[PDB]
């Protein structure tokens, strides 16, 4: 979230904490109090592009390649259709 | 009509070890009031977070106060009672110095019975006022027995 609070913009603000009153002294609404706490990040100015094809290469390692069992004859017939 | 006078109203306090027979007080005060008491408050009030009401028992002392004449024996009287202290008495399951006010408030017959209680505090010397004349003694105790009335 982004808290606006009095010409003071925080971006990237995360509630941490809320506790609710409910008391005789107030009966129709209830006290809160609300806390965030800012999510620090490396880069607060990130760098992005317009267009599809020019992003950064994203690697993901090794892959530990999952199995299957459709036969050559199933991938063939789809690639027919 | 209600006859509300005060005239002939007497007072007879018995303490359990410096007056155990008693005394009575009947020459009261011209200026001060000659029998005070605080608002007894035996019960509160709470209120619960729906807006409602609770009613519950709280502790309640009954405070006294006479007023006597600077000089007078029963002046002469309380001020021993003041002057003397808890510790020098022996000890009971009771209150040290139980002292009683019996109360004849006038010839109807009230009999207030005031007990379970101690003297608290009064002046130790008279004072002097502007107009030189010596200013009644006023001297408070406290009860915890307020029961007994009569008539």
């Amino acid at each position: 979230y982004k808290v606006i609070t009095r010409g003071m913009v925080f971006e990237r603000m995360m509630c941490t904490s809320e506790a609710l009153n409910q008391t005789p002294d107030m009966i129709s609404a209830t006290p809160a109090r609300l806390t965030f706490s800012q999510v620090l990040v490396q880069n607060p100015k990130p760098i992005m592009f317009r267009n599809a094809g020019d992003s950064s290469m994203i690697d993901r390692g090794l892959a530990l390649a999952e199995d299957v069992v459709g036969s050559a004859g199933d991938l063939f017939d789809y690639a027919v259709n | 009509m209600i006859n509300v006078s005060g005239f002939g109203t007497g007072i007879v306090i018995v303490s359990a070890s410096s007056f155990p027979m008693g005394f009575s007080l009947s020459k009261f005060a011209d200026d001060e009031s000659p029998i005070s008491s605080k608002e007894l408050e035996p019960f509160g009030y709470e209120m619960l977070y729906d807006g409602g009401l609770f009613a519950f028992d709280k502790a309640a002392p009954l405070e006294v106060s006479v007023s006597v004449i600077a000089g007078s024996e029963d002046d002469i009287n309380l001020r021993i009672l003041l002057n003397s202290k808890k510790g020098s008495f022996r000890f009971l399951p009771g209150i040290i110095p139980d002292m009683t006010t019996l109360v004849a408030t006038l010839p109807d017959g009230g009999r207030t019975v005031l007990s379970n209680g101690t003297i608290i505090k009064g002046p130790a010397i008279d004072t002097i006022q502007n107009t030189g004349r010596r200013k009644g003694n006023t001297y408070t105790f406290v009860f915890g027995s307020y029961l007994g009335a009569q008539t």
